[PDB]
C-alpha cells in the first residue's frame, strides 16, 4: 500500500513527508529495516507524516491463473478492473 | 564408591551372622547371593584385596 | 467380494503388533460383516431372488398384496409374548435379511455365522418367530372375519453356519458350497491374523475387554 | 480495634488462667495419673489447683 | 459455626494433618461469608493451638530449629513448620502450597550457585518422601496435596470395628501394590470391592472420623503432649525429636541426582488439571483505596472452581490412569464400565504419554515411572460454592477479586490490574500452543 | 543383632494368602502357535525334567503358567482357527505374542540352555 | 547394625535351606524382595 | 404442568442409573450411621454404612444393583433406632438411623422423586446451590407485577 | 558412493556384486539374479 | 567370521533366486546395499581359512543366529524385515 | 548497520529454555575459573 500511494503521489507530483526523529510519544507510521510498522518508535528511524491509523475503517470472484500457477488476478465481475489477487514470489 | 562397598560389607556381615545363628551353606550361599553388579564371593575377594 | 479385497489391501500394509485396540475391533466388525454378506449372497444366488436391498416386513407384505389399511390398524396392537414388549410398528420397521413370496406363502429366513449354532438359532427364534406367529394369528383372524380372500402362510427358518463350514452343506445342500467355504476359511485366517498378530501386546487386555463387551 | 482493646481486659488473663488450669486437668486425666492425688498453683501462688 | 467448630475437634493424625484440617475449614468459613480478617484471626488462633499441642512453636521441646540447621520458616510443614500463611493463599492456592513454594525456591537456589543450605532443604524433602513411601500409596491420592509427610501412630484398637480384622495389613499392602488401578477407580465385583472396603475401613483418616467424638481420642493428645513415641522412623515407633534428628542426618549427607532433580521438577512443574497461577497473580497484584462509602448489597452463591479438566482428554484422568494400570480382565471391565468413552481410552493414553514426554524427559511406558509420577500429576477436581455479595461473575478470577476487595471492612478497595490475568495452564496447554 | 528361627514352615505358612496372583492376558491361538513352534523346533523328550535345574525349571513354569487354561478345554476349534490363520495368510513365527508376560529372547535362550542343539544343522 | 538393604540382594543360582530335615527354596523369597521378612520373623503375604 | 415435559422427565428418570451396582457408589459406602442387626440382648446395634455394606458383601455372592437389592431384601422388616453418640460425622444429619433395606427403599423413592422434580426446578422447587434464587425471584416478580 | 547412487541408481554397486560372489562361494544356485551393470 | 556366518544364514533361510533384482524397489535396494556394504572386501580374498574358522566356532559350541554381529552398523531386526519384505516366504511352512 | 540489526534483534528477544540453560551452563561451569580469579581479586584487603 505504501508503494502504491508513493506511485500515486509521484504521478501527482509530490512525495512523502519524511522526518528523522529519535522518538515519538504517539502512534506514528515508521519504517524500519524489516519494513513498515505501526506503533511508538523509540529508535531513531524515518517517520512518515500525515499517516493516521483509523481502526473504524473496518461475495463472488473469478480468478485467472498465470505463470503455471504462480500469480493470480481476480475481480468482482467481468467489467471490474484486474488486480493481482495472489502470488508466490515472496521471501 | 566407598558407600557401595560399605553397604556390601554390611549385607555380607548380616547374612553371615544369620547363617551362623541358623544352619546354612555359607560358601554355597556366598556363591549364589548377588549385590549390585558383584556376587558375594567376588565381594569377599575384593574386601580381601 | 470386493469388500474382502479392500480389507486385505488395507491389512497387508500393517506390520505385526502395530494396531490400536479400537482399530482391531472395527476391523473385526468389518470382517464379520463381510462374512455375513457373503453368506447372504450365497443364499441370494441359491434362491435367485435379486432383492439387493433388504425390505421391511410391512414392505414385504405390501409386495404380497396385503392391503395397507389392515396393516395400519394392526400397527396399534402389542405383542403379548414379546420379551421386551415391543410394538408391532417397530417389528414391521425392521428388515429381514431375505424374503420370498410364492402365492399365499411367504418365507422369512435369518442367517447368522457363529460357532455356537444352537445359541444363534435360539436367539434368532426368540427375536423373530414371536412376532411372525403373532402376525400369522392376526391374518388368520382377518381371513376368518373376511377381509382377505385367501389366508396367508408364514414360515421361519433359521440356519447357523459354523466358522469352518463343516455343516453348511447339511443345512444347505447347495451346489456352491466349495467356493463359499473356501472364501469363509480365508476370512477366519484374516480375523485371527489381525486379532493375534497386528494387535499390540500392550493392549491385548483392552482388545479382550472390548470384544467381551461388544460380542458377549 | 479488637485485639489491642481486649488485651488489657481482665477476661483475657482470666481465659489464659483457665486455659492453664484445663491443661493441668487434661494432663491428670490419664489412666495412670487419674487415681492419684495432685497439686498445682498459678499466678504467684494466688490460684491453687 | 465452622469458625467455632474449628477448635474443639482434634483430628489427631499429626501436626501436618491437624494444621491442614484447621486451615481448610477456616477457608470453608471464609467461603461461607466470613471476612478475610476474621478468617485470618481464626487461622492464627488454630495455628497457635496446634503448635502448642505439638510443641512446634519456638520455646519448647519440639521446635525444629533445635534439631535442624535450617530456618523455622524454611522447614517443611510435615516437620516443625510455620503455618501462619495468609488466608488469601490458603483459599486460592491451596493447603500444601507452602511446601510447593519451598521446594520451588530450593530448586531455584540450587541452580545458579550450588550452596548447601538449599541442598539441605532438598535432602529434607527427600527424607520426607522416603518416609511417605512406606505406607499405602492411595493416601497421597486425593485429600490435601503433599510431597511427603511423617506418619503418626493410631491410638485406637482395630477390634472396635467388626470387619477391620478380616484382611491383614500385609495382605492389604500387597493387594494395593498388585492392584494399583483400584487406587483411581472403585471396584465393581464383590471379590475386589470387599477388599477395597476393608482397606478403606483401616484408613487412619476414616478411623479417626469414625472415632471423632469418642473418649479414645484423648489418648493421642496425651501421648503428643508428653512427647512420647508417636511417629515412625523405619519399622519402629519413634519420638518427633528422633524424626527431626534423622531428617538432619539424612539431609546433611544427601547428594543431588539427575533423576531426583527430574522428579523434584515434576513436583514443581505444571499439573494435569488447568490451574491458575495464584503465586504470580498475588505477587503482581496491586490494590488501591477509593474514597467511596461501603454499600451493603445482597448475597448470592457462586461456584468457585480452581481446578478444571482439559477438554482434549475425552475421559477423566482417573479412568485413563486406571486403564493404563489395569492388567487383569476384571480390572479392564471395571475401567471400561467407569469410563464414559471407552473407545477413546487408547487415544487419551497416547496423548497423555506424548504430553508427558514433551514437557518432561520421563516416559510413562514403564509401570514404575507412571506409578511414581501419577499422584503428583493428577489432582482432584472438587468444586466449591462461595457466597459473594454483588455482580461477581461465576469465574475463579472474579471470586478472588471479590476477596481482594473484601479485605477492608470499611474502606472500598479497587484492584489496579482490572484486566483478565487468568493463567489457566496445564501440561498439554504448552502442547496446544506449539 | 542375633535372631534365631525355630519354626520356618509355620513362618512361611503364615504368609500364605490368596488373591495376590498376577494374572496375564492370554491369547488362545498364539499360545498354541508357540507350542507348535517349540514342539517342532526342539526335542523335549531328550533330557529328563527330574535332573533339570530347579532355577531354570521355575522360570519355565512361570513363563508357561496358564497357557492351556484357555486351550486345553477347547483344543480342536482353536487348532482349526490357527490352521486357517496360518494357511490363509503368512504369520511371523516371532512377532506372535502368546501373553503379555511372554519374552521371546529370554524364552529361546532358556530353551536352548535347557535343551542344547547342534549349531551345525542351523548353519551347515 | 542398621541400614541394611535386603531388597538389593539378588539370587543367581539355587538357594537351599535345611531345618529339621525340611528342604526350603529361598530363591522366590529373594526374587520377591521378602528377604528381610524371613530374616527377622516378620509378617508378609505370598501367593499360594 | 408435568405433561409438557414428558421427554425430559423420562430422560431424567432413566439417567438415575438404576442398573449400576448398589455398593459401587460413594453414597452407599460412606461413614453415615446405619442400624445394624438385632443383637442377642434384643437391642438394635448402632453401626455405619460402610460396615453394613461389608457385611452384606461378605454374606452375598455378588454385588447387586439397587433394584436387585430391593428385591432380595423386600421381605425384610424395616427397623430404626436413635443414635448412640449424636452426630459423629460432618455428613451425619438427623437423630435416627435405619437398616440397610430401609435405606435401599428410601433411596429408590428419593432418586425417583428427585429425577421427576429437578425438571420443574426453574419455577416451583428452589434447588439450592445453583438456581435456588431463580424460582423465588420469578414468583416475587409476578407478585409485584 | 552417494554420488554414484544419485546419478545412476540403475547400476548396482560393487558391494552387491561382491556379496553375490560371496553367496556363490557359499552355495551356488541361491544367488541374486544379477542383470544390471556395475558401479 | 560373523560376516560369513550371517551370509550363510541369509543364504539358507531365504530364497534369493526368485525375484529379479532389476525390478526391485530402488528404495529398498539402497538400504540392502548399505547394510551389506564392505562385506565382500573382507572375505573373498581369504575365504577357506575363514570358513574353516567359522565351522570350528559353530560346531564345537552353540551359536544363536540372532547375536552374530557382522559389523558395527548391523541391526538384525531391520535386515531381516527388509529381506522378508523384498523376498516373501510362505509363513504356512513355518507354522505347518 | 550491524549495530542497528543487533538492536532490532534484541528488542524483540524472547526468553528460551534452551538459551537460558546454555547461559546458566556457561556462567556456572565454563567460566568458573575466571570468576574464581575475579572473586579472589575482589575479596582481598591491602593496607599500606
Amino acid at each position: 500500500m505504501m508503494d502504491e500511494v508513493s506511485k500515486e503521489l509521484i504521478k501527482c507530483g509530490m512525495r512523502f513527508n519524511t522526518e528523522q526523529v529519535q522518538g515519538v510519544r504517539h502512534m506514528v507510521l515508521f519504517k524500519t529495516e524489516s519494513g513498515f510498522e505501526w506503533g511508538k518508535p523509540n529508535i531513531p528511524c524515518i517517520v512518515y507524516k500525515n499517516c493516521v491509523l483509523r481502526t473504524s475503517l473496518r461475495h463472488k470472484f473469478m480468478i485467472t491463473i498465470k505463470d503455471d500457477g504462480l500469480r493470480a488476478i481476480a475481480q468482482h465481475d467481468e467489467d471490474s478492473p484486474r488486480f493481482l489477487l495472489a502470488h508466490a514470489f515472496h521471501t | 564408591g566407598q558407600q557401595k562397598d560399605l553397604a556390601a560389607l554390611k549385607l555380607c556381615i548380616e547374612v553371615w551372622r544369620w547363617c551362623k545363628a541358623n544352619s546354612a551353606p555359607y560358601r554355597d550361599w556366598f556363591q549364589a547371593l548377588w549385590f549390585e553388579d558383584k556376587t558375594f564371593s567376588e565381594w569377599l575377594d575384593r574386601f580381601c584385596r | 467380494m470386493d469388500k474382502y479385497r479392500e480389507i486385505h489391501n488395507k491389512l497387508k500394509e500393517f506390520s505385526p503388533g502395530t494396531l490400536t485396540a479400537v482399530e482391531c475391533i472395527d476391523y473385526l466388525d468389518r470382517l464379520y460383516a463381510v462374512r455375513h454378506d457373503i453368506v447372504d449372497q450365497m443364499i441370494k444366488h441359491d434362491w435367485s431372488d435379486n432383492k439387493d436391498s433388504e425390505e421391511a416386513i410391512g414392505k414385504v407384505l405390501l409386495f404380497a398384496g396385503v392391503p395397507s389399511n389392515i396393516i395400519t390398524a394392526l400397527e396399534k396392537k402389542i405383542i403379548p409374548n414379546h420379551p421386551t414388549g415391543k410394538s408391532l410398528k417397530a417389528f414391521f420397521k425392521m428388515t429381514p435379511d431375505n424374503y420370498k413370496i410364492s402365492g399365499t406363502t411367504i418365507e422369512f429366513v435369518e442367517v447368522t455365522v457363529t460357532a455356537d449354532v444352537d445359541k444363534g438359532i435360539r436367539e434368532k427364534k426368540l427375536k423373530y418367530e414371536a412376532g411372525l406367529t403373532y402376525i400369522e394369528q392376526e391374518l388368520h383372524k382377518f381371513f376368518l372375519k373376511g377381509e382377505i380372500p385367501q389366508p396367508y402362510k408364514i414360515t421361519f427358518n433359521v440356519v447357523a453356519v459354523r466358522t469352518d463350514g463343516s455343516n453348511i452343506t447339511t443345512q444347505w445342500p447347495s451346489r456352491r458350497n466349495d467356493g463359499v467355504v473356501q472364501y469363509m476359511r480365508l476370512v477366519q485366517a484374516e480375523i485371527s491374523y489381525v486379532r493375534e498378530h497386528l494387535i499390540k501386546t500392550e493392549e491385548r487386555a483392552a482388545l479382550e475387554a472390548m470384544f467381551n463387551l461388544k460380542f458377549n | 480495634y479488637l485485639i489491642d482493646v481486649l488485651k488489657k481486659t481482665t477476661a483475657w488473663h482470666i481465659g489464659h488462667l483457665i486455659r492453664d488450669i484445663t491443661e493441668s486437668l487434661i494432663a491428670h486425666s490419664g489412666l495412670k495419673r487419674s487415681k492419684y492425688w495432685s497439686l498445682h498453683s498459678y499466678n504467684n501462688g494466688n490460684v491453687i489447683l | 459455626k465452622i469458625l467455632l467448630g474449628s477448635l474443639s475437634d482434634l483430628p489427631g493424625l499429626g501436626y501436618f494433618d491437624d494444621l491442614a484440617a484447621a486451615q481448610s475449614r477456616c477457608v470453608k468459613a471464609l467461603d461461607l461469608g466470613a471476612s478475610p480478617q476474621v478468617a485470618q484471626l481464626a487461622v492464627a488462633l488454630c495455628t497457635s493451638k496446634v503448635e502448642r499441642l505439638y510443641g512446634t512453636a519456638p520455646g519448647m521441646v519440639n521446635h525444629p530449629a533445635a534439631y535442624l540447621q535450617v530456618k523455622h520458616t524454611d522447614t517443611p510443614i510435615p516437620l516443625g513448620g510455620n503455618g501462619a500463611m495468609s488466608i488469601m493463599e490458603l483459599a486460592t492456592a491451596g493447603i500444601g502450597m507452602s511446601d510447593k513454594n519451598l521446594l520451588k525456591r530450593a530448586l531455584l537456589g540450587y541452580s545458579h550457585k550450588r550452596q548447601k543450605s538449599m541442598l539441605y532443604i532438598l535432602g529434607l524433602f527427600k527424607f520426607l518422601m522416603k518416609l511417605s513411601d512406606e505406607t499405602f500409596q492411595h493416601e497421597r491420592l486425593g485429600q490435601f496435596s503433599f510431597i511427603g509427610k511423617v506418619q503418626w501412630k493410631i491410638f485406637t484398637p482395630k477390634s472396635e470395628f467388626e470387619f477391620a480384622d478380616m484382611y491383614t495389613s500385609k495382605f492389604l499392602e500387597l493387594w494395593s501394590s498388585q492392584h494399583v488401578t483400584y487406587d483411581y477407580i472403585i471396584p465393581k465385583g464383590r471379590d475386589n470391592l470387599l477388599i477395597y472396603l476393608v482397606r478403606k475401613l483401616n484408613d487412619p483418616s476414616i478411623v479417626t472420623a469414625m472415632t471423632m467424638q469418642s473418649p479414645l481420642q484423648l489418648r493421642f493428645r496425651m501421648q503428643a503432649k508428653q512427647h512420647m513415641k508417636v511417629c515412625r522412623l523405619d519399622g519402629e515407633w519413634v519420638t518427633f525429636r528422633e524424626v527431626l534428628a534423622a531428617a538432619n542426618s539424612f539431609a546433611e549427607n544427601y547428594s543431588a541426582t539427575s533423576q531426583d532433580m527430574d522428579l523434584f521438577q515434576t513436583l514443581t512443574s505444571c499439573t494435569f488439571s488447568k490451574e491458575y497461577a495464584w503465586k504470580d497473580f498475588l505477587n503482581g497484584i496491586h490494590c488501591d483505596v477509593i474514597p467511596t462509602k461501603q454499600v451493603q448489597r445482597a448475597k448470592v452463591a457462586r461456584t468457585f472452581t480452581v481446578r478444571e479438566k482439559d477438554q482434549i482428554i475425552q475421559n477423566s484422568i482417573p479412568a485413563v490412569i486406571g486403564y493404563k494400570f489395569a492388567v487383569t480382565v476384571e480390572e479392564m471391565s471395571d475401567v471400561l464400565d467407569t469410563a464414559k468413552f471407552p473407545d477413546s481410552l487408547s487415544v487419551d493414553l497416547k496423548t497423555m504419554k506424548d504430553g508427558v514426554y514433551r514437557e518432561l524427559g520421563l516416559d510413562i511406558s514403564l509401570p514404575d515411572v507412571m506409578k511414581r509420577i501419577a499422584p503428583m500429576l493428577y489432582k482432584s477436581s472438587k468444586s466449591r460454592v462461595v457466597i459473594v455479595q454483588g455482580n461477581v461473575e461465576g469465574t475463579a478470577e472474579a471470586i478472588c477479586r471479590y476477596w481482594l476487595k473484601s479485605m477492608s471492612l470499611v474502606k472500598t478497595i479497587r484492584v489496579k490490574p482490572h484486566k483478565e490475568v487468568l493463567q489457566a495452564v496445564s501440561i498439554f496447554n504448552r502442547k496446544e500452543d506449539i | 543383632g542375633i535372631v534365631k528361627i525355630l519354626e520356618p514352615v509355620r513362618l512361611i505358612k503364615s504368609w500364605v494368602s490368596r488373591g495376590l496372583s498376577i494374572e496375564k492376558v492370554y491369547s488362545p491361538v498364539n499360545i498354541i502357535l508357540m507350542s507348535r513352534y517349540i514342539s517342532k523346533t526342539f526335542n523335549l523328550s531328550t533330557k529328563q525334567v527330574s535332573l533339570l535345574d530347579p532355577y531354570d525349571l521355575t522360570e519355565l513354569e512361570s513363563i508357561v503358567r496358564g497357557w492351556g487354561e484357555c486351550v486345553i478345554d477347547q483344543f480342536e476349534s482353536l487348532d482349526r482357527e490357527a490352521q486357517n490363520m496360518v494357511v490363509n495368510k503368512g504369520i511371523c513365527p516371532e512377532d506372535v505374542i502368546p501373553d503379555s508376560l511372554f519374552s521371546f529372547r529370554h524364552t529361546m535362550v532358556l530353551l536352548r540352555r535347557l535343551f542344547p542343539q547342534d549349531s551345525i544343522s542351523s548353519f551347515y | 547394625i542398621r541400614d541394611i538393604r535386603y531388597q538389593a540382594v539378588d539370587a543367581v543360582s539355587n538357594v537351599w535351606f535345611i531345618h529339621k530335615g525340611v528342604k526350603l527354596y529361598l530363591n522366590p523369597i529373594i526374587s520377591s524382595g521378602l528377604l528381610e521378612n524371613f530374616m527377622k520373623n516378620l509378617p508378609a503375604a505370598i501367593p499360594p | 404442568v408435568l405433561a409438557t415435559k414428558s421427554s425430559v422427565v423420562a430422560n431424567s428418570i432413566l439417567s438415575k442409573n438404576w442398573e449400576e451396582p448398589y455398593f459401587s457408589q460413594t453414597r452407599n459406602i460412606s461413614l453415615k450411621g446405619m442400624s445394624g442387626q438385632v443383637q442377642e440382648d434384643g437391642h438394635l446395634s448402632s453401626s455405619v454404612t460402610i460396615i453394613e455394606a461389608i457385611r452384606y458383601l461378605s454374606n452375598s455372592r455378588h454385588n447387586p444393583s439397587l433394584l436387585k437389592l430391593y428385591e432380595e431384601t423386600r421381605e425384610q422388616k424395616a427397623m430404626a433406632r436413635i443414635v448412640r453418640k449424636y452426630q459423629r460425622t460432618e455428613a451425619d444429619r438427623g437423630f435416627f438411623i435405619t437398616t440397610l433395606p430401609t435405606r435401599c427403599r428410601l433411596e429408590i423413592i428419593e432418586d425417583y422423586y428427585d429425577a421427576i422434580a429437578k425438571n420443574i426446578s426453574e419455577e416451583y422447587i428452589s434447588y439450592g446451590g445453583e438456581k435456588k434464587i431463580l424460582a423465588i425471584q420469578g414468583a416475587l416478580e409476578k407478585a409485584l407485577r | 558412493a552417494a554420488y554414484s547412487l544419485i546419478m545412476n541408481r540403475a547400476k548396482i554397486s560393487v558391494d552387491l556384486f561382491m556379496f553375490n560372489d560371496l553367496l556363490k562361494l557359499i552355495n551356488p544356485r541361491n544367488t541374486l539374479d544379477l542383470s544390471g551393470l556395475e558401479t
